[PDB]
Parts: structure tokens; sequence; C-alpha cells
């Protein structure tokens, strides 16, 4: 009825500090490792090139 | 799981027939590990079959070591099947069970029926056998699950605090591995990730040197009796043994890939028994699937290499982390608009009340300025 | 622990709040009974006990 | 200041001299319980919480109340 | 503004206790009595110092109503009581035991006689338990 | 099965006697509920009216007990003593040689140790009554 | 409406855990904080530059 | 979640705290107890009229001895204890008559 209820009462601003410090660093790593993909594709050049030597010319 | 008239009334119908299912199970379970020891003495490493002393640094206490005590047969699937072992399992739990009561009847005599009422009214502490239909074997699993929800947070907590209270880790990918390590079962946790807390646990405390509050903890949320406890070498030797059939079955099956041709009933026992999978979250052959594999990458390839797991603290709070729900919450945000404090409104604010109102006010910066004012004037004055 | 709460700078304050307004009172109460026994104790018309050499507690503890 | 072994708190400043200068003080907006407020005296304005009932009174209400206690017995004796 | 209470301090200063860092700082560099953000937190000086923070009519942007999905975890088990609940029980708890303790101070204090009074006017003198009924061939 | 462990089996409704508990509970924190009522160790606390109430009631409490309980076994024990040895003796006085006697108790007890002994020696030739007066 | 603190500080109580300090894990999480908009910039770059070798 | 202090009922904790939180405190309490029981539960008479009274004990009534006459009164009473048989006085009853007579 009285310690226990007091120790955790002093307890309780710690752990919520620690528990914000926590959801914080979670969402720092969701937006680190997060990178624009940029993709490569085959130049139509040699698609052209190709078309050419299929003609025989 | 609290104790029920229809639970009492379920138990002492098939009480005879449990105990007659009890009596067959215990024969088949002897043939099986009248098996398996006398593979173990004949194959079992020096340090095993000797059973090496192992003391602690500070007290020199004996326990047992999970490197030198703890052996894994790789080729005990040519005597003894998957299935066999698994039936010893569950009776090792079930004859643990019955030999408690079987000593509080022999202690205490005919004294012991009003406890025996007592534990016939809860599935908490009586055997699988007791349970003769599918409906029956549901209720029993889920008190077996409620027992396991109910202690496990506090093995996971005494581990985090001790560790955290008592030491930090050495470098950010320990610091990583032990936050994910404690994350509540709605979350997916990466073994890889989690896999270096067991090195810095080991660092910390092996298995060896367990203390005994926190093997009561552990053994409460593995269904194992601890009344009486007693020294910690009696629950340990249990804690041993049940791992060591568990990780000879789990690398039988990762050898032999047993699980993919695994059905879904057998594979939801296989990882209910490994406290991976509560049967009430209704997991299905996916999910079960996904927390085998975890498992078996938490694990790693060192233990099909060479037969060695993981610190097993470190890996029962693992697995155990999944009984660790989300704590509750209740109720629609709507009760936020409500006051709490309304019953001394009656009472209104006296003298000292009111100069703290003003004083700390809106006008708090004038009172400030005028307070300090007249101080100045006064030690003016005076000099 | 004596950190703060009401307090009156001067007697005629103690008025300003009813616990102390009871402790002003349990005060008056502790000073008074000592003029009310000077009074009792030193009067004229006391008379100690005629049989007071019959029986002390010195006798009886010895 | 004290009253015996009970010291009145004292709030610590928490402006520097520079923004404190720039403060305008305007006494009309505070409550008649506290203007001329003063850190030694706070409550010589505070109302009494009864009208009329001085310090004095109660703590001659507890002198005669010992000299009740102590009296009677003169007055309306009684036996053993 | 109401008279009531706010989180408990224990008397304590916040900006030199060893878990400051737990408690947010203002403008003014005064750490608040709580983990809440407090504009007004101050210290007074007693024999000791203490923090302090009045409660005060403050708006704040009050994000809309989420739904019930995103915050409610329904977890709850026969065995857990709400911390609203058990203030509830104590305090039903308390006030009858303060009343069954302040009729028991008063019957102590001012009703119940002293044993073994000189005069015999007040109190019992003892007397013996347990005597043997009903056993002559105990004698 | 037949009580439970948990004290979530509730016995009463939530609401059972609900204004005089909040009545109760109101008394309670308002004083105590407080910044500066900081305790050392649950025993003092850091309000000052919370002493400045409670000293004066409990010693008047332990002051009226005493009084009227404990130092009257005293006093009675004097009066039959000095005045016949019987309650019956000491009731054959009036009331006014009973408070006679009782003050004179209160002037002994004030002056304790620190007093003339004349009041309990018989100084040699006194007239006054001895030790063997009733024997 | 903060469940896990309370969960947390009942079970830390319970298992003998008085104390409500705790140094360790505060310096491990004390500097934590959201990054700048040119910290994201350079973390980025770091792990592109990753990808790419 | 479960906690012992907030979730189970008083007895039921008082029990847990000491078996598995101070069950050595408990052991040595109940054996102190035990010995103070076994060996300082007596008081004599003599010791009662010394100091076992607040004021000292009041002879001019002997309460003591009013106590023990009830005591024996109620054992005799309840019993059918024959305080006349040879072995309380040492002498017949025929030798009781003739003293009577005598006297
Ligand atoms: C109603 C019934 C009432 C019953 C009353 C009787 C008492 C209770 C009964 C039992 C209660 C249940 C629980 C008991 C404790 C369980 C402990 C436990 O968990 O052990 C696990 C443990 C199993 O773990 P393990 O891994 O297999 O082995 C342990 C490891 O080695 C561990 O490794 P380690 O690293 O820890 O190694 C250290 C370990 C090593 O020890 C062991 O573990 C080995 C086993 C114990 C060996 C003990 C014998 C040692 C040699 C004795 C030599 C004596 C010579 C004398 C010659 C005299 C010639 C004149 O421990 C020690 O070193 C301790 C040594 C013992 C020291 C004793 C000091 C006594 C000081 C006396 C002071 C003065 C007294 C008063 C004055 C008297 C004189 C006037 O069990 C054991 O080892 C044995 C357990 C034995 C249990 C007790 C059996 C009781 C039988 C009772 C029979 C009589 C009944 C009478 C009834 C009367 C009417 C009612
Ligand atoms: C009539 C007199 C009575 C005397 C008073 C008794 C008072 C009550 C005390 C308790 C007595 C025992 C109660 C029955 C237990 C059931 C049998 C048993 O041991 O189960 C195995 C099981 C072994 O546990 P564990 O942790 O797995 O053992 C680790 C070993 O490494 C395991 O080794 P492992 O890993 O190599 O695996 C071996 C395993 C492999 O086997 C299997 O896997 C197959 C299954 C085998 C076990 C089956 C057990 C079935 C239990 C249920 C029975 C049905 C109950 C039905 C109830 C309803 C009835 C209507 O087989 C075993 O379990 C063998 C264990 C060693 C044998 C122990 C028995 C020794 C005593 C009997 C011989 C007495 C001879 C007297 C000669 C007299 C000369 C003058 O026993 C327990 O669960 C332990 C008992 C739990 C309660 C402890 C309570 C405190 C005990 C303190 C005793 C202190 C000394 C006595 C004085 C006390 C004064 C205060
Ligand atoms: C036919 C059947 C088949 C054959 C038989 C088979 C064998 C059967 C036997 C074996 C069974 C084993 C399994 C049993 C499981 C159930 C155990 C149990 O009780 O569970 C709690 C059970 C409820 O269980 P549940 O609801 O299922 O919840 C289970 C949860 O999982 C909660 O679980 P948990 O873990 O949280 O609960 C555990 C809790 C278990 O404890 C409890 O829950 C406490 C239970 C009692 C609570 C009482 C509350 C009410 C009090 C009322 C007071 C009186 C009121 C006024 C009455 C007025 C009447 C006119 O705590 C403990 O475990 C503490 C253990 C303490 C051990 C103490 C050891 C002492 C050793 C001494 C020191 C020695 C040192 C060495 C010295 C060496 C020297 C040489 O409690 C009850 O049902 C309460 C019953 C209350 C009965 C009425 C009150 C008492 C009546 C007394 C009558 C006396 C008559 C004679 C008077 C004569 C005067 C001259
Ligand atoms: C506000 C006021 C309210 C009222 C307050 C009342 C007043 C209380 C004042 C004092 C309270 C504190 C006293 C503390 C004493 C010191 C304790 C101490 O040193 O403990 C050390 C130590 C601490 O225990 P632990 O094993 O470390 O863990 C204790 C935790 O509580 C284990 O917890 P856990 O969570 O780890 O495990 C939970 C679960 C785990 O589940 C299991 O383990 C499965 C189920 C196990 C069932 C039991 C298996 C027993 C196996 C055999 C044990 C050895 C027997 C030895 C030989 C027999 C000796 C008699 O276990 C249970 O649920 C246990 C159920 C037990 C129910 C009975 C509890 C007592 C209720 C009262 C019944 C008796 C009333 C008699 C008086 C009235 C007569 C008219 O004790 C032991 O080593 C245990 C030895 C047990 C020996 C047997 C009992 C000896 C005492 C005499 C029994 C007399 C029976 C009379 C029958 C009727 C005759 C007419
Ligand atoms: C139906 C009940 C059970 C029946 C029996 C069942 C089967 C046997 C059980 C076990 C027997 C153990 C035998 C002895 C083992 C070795 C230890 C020893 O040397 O013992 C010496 C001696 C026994 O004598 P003995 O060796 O058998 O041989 C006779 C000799 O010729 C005598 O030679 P001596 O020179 O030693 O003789 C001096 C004197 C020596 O006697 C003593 O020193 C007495 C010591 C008592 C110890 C009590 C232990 C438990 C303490 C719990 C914590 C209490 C904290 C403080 C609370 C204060 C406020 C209440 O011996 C006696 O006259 C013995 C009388 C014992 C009567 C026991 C009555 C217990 C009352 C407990 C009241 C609790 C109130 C709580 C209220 C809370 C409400 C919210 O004392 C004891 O053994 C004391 C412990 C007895 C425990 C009995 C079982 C548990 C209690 C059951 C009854 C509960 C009633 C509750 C009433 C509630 C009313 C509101
Ligand atoms: C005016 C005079 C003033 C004198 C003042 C003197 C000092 C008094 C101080 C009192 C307060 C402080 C007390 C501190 C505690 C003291 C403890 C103490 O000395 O107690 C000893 C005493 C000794 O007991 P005992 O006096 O009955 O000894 C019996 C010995 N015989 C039979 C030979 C006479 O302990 C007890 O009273 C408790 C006994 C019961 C509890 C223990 C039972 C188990 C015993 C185990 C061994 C024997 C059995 C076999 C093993 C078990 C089998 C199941
Ligand atoms: C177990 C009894 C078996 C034999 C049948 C006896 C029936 C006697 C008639 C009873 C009529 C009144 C019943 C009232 C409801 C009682 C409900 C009850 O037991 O609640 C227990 C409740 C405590 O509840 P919790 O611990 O919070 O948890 C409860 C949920 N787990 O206890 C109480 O509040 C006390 C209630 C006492 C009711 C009266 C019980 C009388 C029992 C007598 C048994 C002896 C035989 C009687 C034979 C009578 C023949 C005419
Ligand atoms: C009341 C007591 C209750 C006891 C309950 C438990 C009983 C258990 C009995 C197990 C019997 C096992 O049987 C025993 O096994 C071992 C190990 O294979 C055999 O051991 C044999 O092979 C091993 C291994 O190569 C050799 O080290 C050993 O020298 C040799 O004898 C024994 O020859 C056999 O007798």
């Amino acid at each position: 009825d009285i310690m226990v209820p007091s120790f955790v009462y002093n307890k309780l601003p710690v752990i919520h500090f620690l528990q914000e410090k926590r959801a914080e660093q979670k969402l720092r790593r969701v937006l680190d490792e997060t990178y624009t993909e940029w993709t490569e594709e085959l130049d139509q050049a040699h698609v052209t090139d190709a078309i050419t030597r299929s003609l025989n010319i | 799981m609290q104790g029920s008239w229809s639970v009492l009334k379920k138990n002492c119908s098939n009480f005879f027939p449990g105990l007659l299912a009890f009596a067959q199970q215990t024969q088949e379970a002897y043939g099986i590990w009248l098996r398996i020891y006398n593979r173990q003495q004949k194959y079992g490493p020096t340090d095993f079959v000797e059973q090496s002393e192992t003391f602690s640094p500070d007290y020199h206490k004996r326990f047992h070591s999970q490197d030198k005590n703890m052996w894994v047969d790789k080729e005990l699937c040519t005597e003894v099947s998957q299935k066999e072992v698994a039936r010893l399992m569950t009776y090792k739990l079930d004859m643990w069970r019955m030999a408690h009561c079987a000593g509080a009847l022999l202690a205490t005599g005919g004294y012991a029926i009003p406890f025996g009422l007592f534990w016939l009214a809860n599935d908490t502490w009586v055997p699988s056998s007791f349970n003769l239909t599918g409906e029956e074997l549901r209720a029993w699993r889920e008190a077996q699950d409620l027992y396991r929800y109910r202690s496990a947070p506090s093995y996971l907590t005494d581990t985090k605090w001790h560790f955290d209270f008592h030491a930090y880790p050495w470098n950010e990918t320990q610091e990583r591995a032990w936050d994910d390590l404690f994350e509540k079962n709605d979350v997916r946790r990466d073994p890889k990730v989690v896999r270096p807390a067991a090195e810095m646990y080991d660092g910390f405390i092996k298995f060896e040197l367990i203390r005994r509050k926190s093997l009561r903890h552990l053994c409460r949320s593995m269904n194992i009796p601890t009344f009486p406890m007693l020294a910690r070498l009696c629950n340990g030797t249990r804690v041993r043994d049940y791992w060591n059939l568990a990780w000879c079955e789990d690398y039988m099956v990762i050898t032999q890939r047993l699980h993919e041709s695994m059905t879904d009933e057998e594979l939801y026992d296989y990882a209910w028994r490994r406290y991976l999978a509560p049967y009430d979250k209704n997991l299905n052959r996916e999910q079960l699937m996904e927390r085998v594999e975890d498992y078996f990458e938490f694990l790693g390839p060192d233990f099909v290499a060479h037969g060695k797991a993981p610190n097993l603290v470190i890996l029962t709070n693992y697995v155990l982390g999944y009984y660790n729900d989300p704590a509750y919450l209740e109720g629609d945000i709507s009760e936020l608009d409500k006051n709490d404090y309304d019953h001394l409104a009656s009472w209104g604010k006296d003298a000292f009340l009111r100069r703290l109102e003003f004083e700390n006010g809106p006008l708090r910066d004038q009172v400030e300025a005028h307070t300090q004012r007249l101080l100045a004037e006064r030690a003016a004055i005076a000099k | 622990m004596l950190l703060g709460g009401f307090v009156p700078r001067r007697f005629s304050q103690f008025n300003r709040d009813p616990c102390w307004m009871f402790f002003i009172f349990s005060v008056g109460f502790w000073l008074g009974e000592y003029p009310a026994m000077m009074i009792k104790y030193n009067a004229r018309d006391l008379v100690y006990d005629p049989h007071r050499y019959v029986w002390s507690h010195h006798d009886d503890h010895h | 200041y004290n009253m015996l072994v009970f010291r009145d708190p004292k709030r610590r400043p928490q402006l520097s001299e520079e923004e404190r200068a720039k403060v305008v003080v305007n006494q009309a907006e505070w409550p008649e319980e506290f203007k001329d407020f003063d850190p030694d005296d706070p409550y010589k304005n505070s109302p009494e919480i009864i009208k009329g009932m001085s310090s004095w009174n109660l703590f001659l209400w507890g002198v005669e109340c010992a000299f009740i206690y102590q009296f009677y017995e003169l007055v309306f004796p009684k036996s053993i | 503004v109401g008279n009531g209470p706010t989180f408990s301090t224990g008397g304590e200063c916040m900006n030199t206790c060893d878990i400051q860092n737990a408690f947010p700082m203002n403008d003014r560099g005064v750490r608040s009595s709580s983990p809440f953000q407090e504009p007004n937190t101050a210290i007074y000086d007693s024999y000791l110092a203490w923090t302090y923070f009045q409660p005060m009519d403050v708006h704040i942007e009050k994000l809309p109503a989420p739904e019930a999905k995103y915050y409610q975890r329904h977890t709850k088990k026969p065995w857990d009581v709400s911390s609203t609940e058990l203030t509830e029980i104590q305090s039903r708890k308390k006030y009858f035991q303060t009343l069954g303790y302040l009729v028991a101070f008063i019957y102590l204090y001012f009703l119940m006689p002293k044993e073994k009074s000189f005069s015999g006017l007040s109190g019992p003198d003892g007397h013996w338990i347990m005597l043997p009924k009903g056993r002559p061939e105990l004698f | 099965v037949l009580f439970s462990t948990y004290r979530s089996s509730r016995l009463v409704s939530k609401e059972f006697l609900h204004g005089p508990v909040m009545r109760f509970r109101a008394l309670g924190e308002y004083y105590f509920q407080r910044a500066w009522n900081g305790t050392l160790n649950w025993a003092l606390p850091g309000e000052y009216r919370l002493y400045a109430v409670m000293i004066p009631f409990i010693y008047f409490y332990h002051r009226w007990h005493n009084d009227h309980t404990l130092d009257r076994d005293h006093v009675e024990k004097a009066m039959i003593m000095r005045w016949g040895g019987t309650l019956e003796d000491v009731r054959k006085l009036s009331a006014k040689d009973q408070l006679r006697v009782r003050c004179f108790t209160d002037i002994e007890k004030l002056y304790s140790a620190y007093g003339p002994k004349d009041t309990y020696l018989q100084p040699p030739g006194d007239t006054l009554p001895g030790k063997d007066f009733y024997r | 409406w903060c469940p896990e603190v309370r969960d947390r500080a009942e079970l830390e109580v319970d298992i003998t855990g008085w104390q409500w300090w705790s140094p360790l894990e505060e310096r491990r999480l004390l500097p934590v904080r959201l990054r700048s908009v040119n910290e994201v910039r350079e973390i980025m770059s770091k792990t592109q530059a990753k990808k790419s070798a | 979640v479960y906690t012992r202090w907030k979730c189970d009922r008083l007895p039921v904790f008082q029990l847990k705290l000491f078996t598995q939180e101070y069950p050595m405190h408990a052991a040595v309490g109940i054996f102190t107890i035990i010995f103070l029981w076994k060996h300082m539960s007596h008081c004599s008479e003599e010791t009662e009229r010394k100091y076992g009274w607040w004021a000292g004990y009041p002879y001019w009534r002997d309460p003591i001895a009013r106590r023990n006459e009830t005591k024996y009164k109620q054992m005799i009473i309840n019993n059918d204890v024959d305080i006349t048989h040879p072995k309380w006085t040492g002498c017949s009853v025929e030798q009781l008559e003739e003293l009577s007579r005598v006297v």
C-alpha cells in the first residue's frame, strides 16, 4: 500500500523518458535506411545499331 | 487460470482413464529414455558422461555448463525418431507435475484430498492425458498459455533490469541486439540482429551462473512445477534435460528438413514446445514456419556445424518474448476529457495556494520584477 | 522534511489559517496551564495532608 | 522569515536583469489580496478565516480551557 | 484554474537530482516537475530547494481523435487490475480501515480501563483459563 | 475454486459508497498531495500545518489518557494508604477532603527530587501521625 | 494511458528492482535525437555509395 | 501484467513474501517465538506482587488469593474432587472428625 507504490511512482519518469528516446531511435532508423534507387535501362542506341546490322547495311 | 467447477467435473470424470493413459505413456517414455540414455553413455563425450564439475568464480557452487554438460546427439535419428523425442518431452512435463502431486500425497497422507480438489478444478497442473476430447485439450492448452503469459514478463524484466543496471553493451551492434531482444510480440525481431546479445550475455552471465530467482521465473514460464524448489541444481537439471532434448530434435529437423513435411497441428505443437507459438494467437502455417525459421536462424550455423547453441538464458528470453504481449489499453480516448480532482473543488484555495497561483501565474513576471526592485531598494537603504 | 507551507509572519496572522488557529489555541492552553498551577498549588488555603507521614512512595519502592 | 523552525519559502528569480527591467508592473490587474505585495509579509492583507476572530482570542480560549481543566474539580469535586 | 494536485515530486529539486535529464527543461532553464512539458515551473528555497508547478489555463493544439484500432490493445487478462480500479479498491478499504482505527483509538484512549487497578474499581485483575473439566482421574 | 487468489475478483460494485469515499480522499489529498509535502521515509512530512495540527492533538489525547487512567491509580493508592488502608475508609471522607489529598499528591509530584523532603520525612518531634498509626 | 511505463515499473519493482535510476541505459540513449536534413543527406549518400561499391 | 503485490490478495502475497522472499527470516522469527513461549512465559506470584502492578500490589484485598480461590473452587466443582481424601489431608476421615471435635 505504501512502499512499492512510491518506488513505482519514482520509476515512472525515467522509464517514460527512455521509451520516448527508444521510439525516436526507431523512427530515425526508419528514415536512415531509405535510399532512392535509380535504375539503369538498356540504351536504345544499341537497339538502333542492331536494327541497322539486321538490315545488312 | 482460475479454478472452475466445469473443469473440476471434467477432470473428475477423466481421472482414471487419464491415469491409465499416463501409465502407458510412462512405459513408452521409459523405453525411449532407455534408448537415449544408452546412446548418450556409449557415444557421449567424456566430460558429458563423467559429469564434469563447473564451479562459479565467486562462491564456487557447481552448476550445469552449457558447453560441457550438454551434448547434441547428431546421430540420434538412427535409434530415436523426432516424434519419440516430442513424446518424451511431453511425458517429462506431465511426469514432473504428477511426481510433485504424488509427493504431496505421500507427505500429507489423506489430508491432501481438498488440495486435490483444488488441483482438479484447474488445468494448469493436470497432465495432458486427462483430456479425452479436442475441446478439453484446447482448454488445457489455453491454461498452459495463460500461465506462460503470467510468468514470462517477470523473467524478461529480471534479466533486462539486472543487466542494464549493472552493465552496458560494448558496441553499437550489441546495443541494437539488446534493445530489440526485449520487444513485444506484436513486432517481428530479426534473429541476425539479435544474436550478438548471446555473446554479450555470455560475457555477463552464462547458464552456469543463473540465479535461483531467475531460475524460478524461467521454470514458471516453462510450466515446470517450482514447489518445493529446493536447490537451484534440481530444476536447473530439469531445464538442461528438456532443452537438450529440444536441441537434439531441432538438429534432426534442420538436417532432415522435417518441418517442411510436418503437418499443421504437429508443426504448431513443435513450435509450442519451443515456446514460440501460443494457441490463442490462432496462427496459420505461414506464421508458424516464419517463427520456426527464425528460431533456427537464431541457433545459427554453429549449431549444425558443432552442436553448440547460443547462450541458453538469451535463447529462453528470445523464445519467451512471444508471450510478452503489448500492455493492455482499453477505453475510448474521449475518457481523457474528464477530470480526476473534481471532488476537491469544494475546498477551494487557501492562502498559500492563492499566493502560489499569484506568484507563478500569468502575472509571475510582474510580481518577480516588483519583488526584486523592492528588495534592491531595501538593500540599498540598509547600506 | 520542513519544505514549505503557510507561515504566519507574526502573532496576528495565526488567524489566517485554520491549522495555525488550532496551533495557537493549543499554545494558549500550554502556556496558560502554568499560571493556573501557580495559583492553585501556591494557594494560601492549601494544606499538606496530615497523614503524609503515614505512607510514601519512597518506602514502597525501597 | 521564520516562525520557530518553520521558514517561509522564497521563489527563485527566473528573469535576468535586462529582461526584468523591461517588465511593466500593473498592480490594477493584481488581486486585492496581494497589492503592495511584500515578501517579508505576504499575508498582511489576507482575509481572516472567521470574521472578528483574532489570534489573541484563540490564545485566550486555550488559556480558559486550561484554567477550566485545572479548576473544575475545585468547584465540583467528586468522590472516589 | 482548479486546486487539484499534480505529478508528485517528493519534495525534490529536479535541476539537481540524479535523474534530472528525465525532466524536460523549459526556456527559463527550470526543469519540469514531471515528464510533461511545463512553461511556468519554478523553484522555492526553504532549508532545501524544491520545484513547483502551478496549473494554469493554457490552450494546446489538439490533434484529432485517432481510431480505436491504433491505440487500443485488448490483451487484458483475468489477473489484470487497472490502476483506476486499484485506486478505487484501496480508497474503499482505507476508508473502512480509517473508521475502524478511529473507533479503536476512541475506545482505547477514552473508554478502555487499565487492568489490575489498586482500588479494584476499574479493569480486570486477571483469571485462569483452560482449566480441566470433567476429568476426575486427573486428581 | 472456492476463493480467488486475485484481487481482480470484485465483491462489490464500483459505485459502492462512492460519495463518502470521495469526501475522505478529498480530506486526505488536499494538504498531503503537494510538492512541498516531501516525506522523510513516509514518517516526517514537509507541510508545516501537519505538525502544527497533529502535535497538539497527540499530546492532548495522551495527556487525557494519562491523567484519567494512569496517574489516577497512584492517586487512589495514596488516598487509600494514607487514610485507612481501605476504599471504604476513603469513601468515608467528603469530596473536599479527597480534593485536598489529591492536590497534595500533585504537589509531591511537582516537587519530585527538587524540593523539600519534609513532605515525606517526618522531622523529629512532629506531632502528626506516623507509619504505625493504623497498625 | 501509458501502459508500457506502468508495466515496466511494476515488473522491475516486483523482481526486487527498487532503484529508480538507470545511468547506463540513459547514457546509451541520452544523445538520441531526430537528425537534421543535411545529416540525412550525408547518411543517404553513404548508403548509396555503399550500395554502388 | 501480473505482479504479486498488485494482483494477488493480501494473504497470498503474505505467504509468497515470507516463503520465496524472506523465508529464512520467517523461520528465525518462528524459532525465537517458540523459545520465548517456552522459557519466558511464566510469572510467579511474588514477581507479580513486586513488579506486576502499576501502582503496587494491593495487599488490602489480595486479588491473587481471590483468583486462586476461584480457580481451585472451579476445578474442585467441575472435576468432583474429594478434598477430604486422606492423601490431601494426610489422615483418615475418622481422625479428621476427631480433630474437628477436639478443636
Ligand atoms: C518431518 C521430516 C523432517 C526432516 C528433517 C531432516 C532435514 C530435512 C530433510 C530433507 C528435506 C528436503 C530438502 C533437503 C535439502 C535439499 C538440497 C538439495 O537440493 O540438494 C540437491 C542435491 C542434488 O544435486 P547434485 O547436483 O546431484 O549434487 C549436489 C552438488 O554436488 C552440489 O555441488 P556444490 O558445488 O554445491 O558442492 C557442495 C555440496 C557438497 O555436498 C553435497 O552436495 C553432497 C551431499 C551431502 C553430503 C553430506 C555428508 C557429508 C559428510 C558427513 C560426514 C560426517 C562424519 C561424522 C562422524 C561422527 C563420528 C562420531 O555441499 C556442501 O559442501 C555441503 C556439505 C554439508 C555440510 C554440513 C554442515 C553441517 C554443520 C553442522 C553444525 C552443527 C549442528 C548441530 C550440532 C550437532 C552435533 C552435536 O542433493 C544432494 O546432493 C543430496 C540431497 C540430500 C537431501 C537430504 C536428505 C534427507 C534425509 C533425511 C533422513 C533423516 C530423517 C529424520 C526424520 C526425523 C523425524 C521427523
Ligand atoms: C513409503 C515411504 C515414503 C517416504 C516419505 C516420502 C515423502 C514425500 C517425498 C517425495 C517422495 C517421492 C514422491 C514420488 C515421486 C515420483 C517418482 C520420481 O522420482 O519421479 C521422477 C522425478 C524425477 O525428477 P527430475 O527432476 O526429472 O529428476 C532428474 C534426474 O536427473 C532424473 O534422472 P535421469 O535424467 O537419468 O532420468 C531418469 C528417469 C527416466 O525415467 C523415465 O523417463 C520414465 C519415468 C520414470 C518416473 C515416473 C514417475 C511417475 C510419477 C507419478 C506416479 C503416479 C502418481 C499417481 C497419483 C494419484 C494416485 C491415486 O527416471 C526417473 O525419474 C528416476 C529418478 C530416480 C528415482 C527416484 C526414486 C527414489 C526413491 C524410491 C526408492 C526407495 C527405496 C526405499 C528402500 C528402503 C531401504 C531401507 O521425480 C520428481 O519429479 C521429483 C520429486 C518432486 C517432489 C519433491 C518433493 C521434496 C522431496 C524431498 C525428499 C527428501 C528425502 C525424504 C525425506 C523427506 C523429509 C521431509
Ligand atoms: C481426489 C483427488 C486426487 C487424489 C489426490 C492427488 C494429490 C492432491 C494434492 C496435490 C495437489 C497439488 C496442486 C494444488 C494446487 C492448488 C493449490 C491452492 O491452494 O491454490 C490456491 C487455491 C485457489 O486456487 P485457484 O483459484 O485455482 O488459483 C490458482 C492460481 O494459479 C494462483 O496460483 P499461485 O501460484 O499464485 O498460488 C500459490 C499460492 C498458494 O497459496 C494460496 O493461494 C493460499 C491459500 C489459502 C488462502 C486463505 C484465504 C482465506 C483465509 C480465511 C481465514 C478464515 C476466515 C474466517 C473463517 C470462519 C469459519 C467459521 O502461494 C503459494 O504457493 C505459497 C506456498 C506456501 C508454502 C508454505 C510452506 C511452509 C513451510 C514451513 C516452514 C518450514 C521450514 C523448515 C523447518 C525445519 C525444522 C526442522 O486457494 C483456495 O482455493 C483457497 C481455499 C480456502 C479454504 C477456506 C479457508 C481455510 C479453511 C481452513 C479450515 C481448517 C479446519 C480445521 C481447523 C481446526 C482448528 C483447531
Ligand atoms: C492478513 C493475514 C492473512 C492470514 C495469514 C496467515 C498467517 C501466516 C503467518 C506466517 C506466514 C509465513 C510463514 C513462512 C514459514 C517459513 C517458510 C519457509 O521457510 O519456506 C522455505 C521454502 C520456500 O518454498 P519454495 O519451495 O522455495 O517456494 C515457495 C513458493 O511459495 C513457491 O511458489 P511458486 O510460485 O514458485 O510455485 C507456485 C506453485 C507451483 O506449483 C507446484 O509446485 C505444483 C504443485 C505442488 C504441490 C505440493 C507438492 C509438495 C511435495 C512435497 C513437499 C515436501 C513434503 C515434506 C514432508 C511433509 C512435512 C509436513 O506452488 C503452489 O501453488 C503451492 C501450493 C501449496 C498450497 C498450500 C499452502 C499453505 C496453505 C495452508 C494449508 C495448511 C494449513 C495447516 C494449518 C491448519 C491445520 C488445521 O519452503 C520449502 O522449501 C517448501 C517445503 C515444504 C514442506 C512441506 C510443508 C511443511 C510445513 C508443515 C505442513 C503442515 C501440513 C498440515 C496438514 C494438516 C494437518 C491437520
Ligand atoms: C489443528 C492444528 C494442527 C494440529 C497438529 C497437526 C500435526 C502436528 C503438526 C506439527 C507439530 C510440530 C511439533 C513440534 C516440532 C518441533 C518444534 C518444537 O519444538 O515445538 C515445540 C512446541 C510443540 O510441542 P511438542 O514438541 O509437540 O511437544 C509438546 C511438549 O510436551 C511441550 O514441551 P514445551 O516445553 O516445548 O512446551 C512449551 C510450549 C511451547 O509453545 C510455544 O512456544 C508456542 C509457539 C507457537 C508458534 C507458532 C508458529 C506460527 C507463527 C506464525 C506467525 C505469528 C506472528 C505473531 C502473531 C501475534 C499475534 C497473533 O509447548 C506447548 O504448549 C505447545 C503448544 C503449541 C500450540 C500451537 C498454537 C499455534 C497458534 C497460532 C496462532 C496464530 C494467530 C494468528 C492470527 C492472525 C489473524 C489475522 O511448539 C510448537 O511446535 C509450536 C508450533 C506448532 C505448529 C502447529 C501447526 C501449525 C499451526 C496450527 C494451528 C493454528 C491455529 C490458529 C489459531 C488462530 C486463532 C485466531
Ligand atoms: C531475570 C533473568 C534474566 C535472564 C535473561 C537471559 C537472556 C534471555 C534472552 C531472551 C531474548 C533473546 C533470545 C534469542 C534466541 C535464543 C535461541 C535459543 O537459545 O534457543 C534455544 C532453544 C533450545 O530449546 P530447548 O531449551 O527446548 O532445548 C531442548 C533441549 N533439552 C531437551 C535437552 C532440554 O530453542 C528453542 O527453545 C526452540 C526449540 C524448537 C525449535 C527448533 C526445533 C528443531 C531443532 C533441531 C535440532 C534437534 C532435532 C533434530 C533435527 C531436526 C529433526 C526434524
Ligand atoms: C461448496 C459447497 C458444497 C455443498 C453445497 C452448499 C450450498 C449451501 C447453500 C449456499 C447458498 C448461498 C450461496 C451464495 C453464493 C455463494 C458464491 C460463492 O461461493 O462465492 C464465494 C465468495 C467469495 O468469492 P471470491 O473469492 O471473490 O471469488 C468467487 C468466484 N471465484 O464467498 C463469499 O462471499 C461468502 C459467501 C458464503 C455463502 C454461503 C456458503 C455456505 C456453504 C456451506 C457448505 C457446507 C454445507 C451446507 C449444507 C446446507 C444444507 C441445507
Ligand atoms: C529405486 C531406484 C530406482 C532407479 C530408477 C532408474 C533406473 C535406471 C536403470 C538404467 C539401466 C541402464 O543399464 C545400464 O546402461 C549402461 C549404459 O548403457 C550400461 O553400461 C555399459 O556400457 C557403458 C557405455 O559403453 C560402459 O561405460 C559400461 O561400463 C557398460 O557396463 C550398463 O551395462 C547397463 O546395465
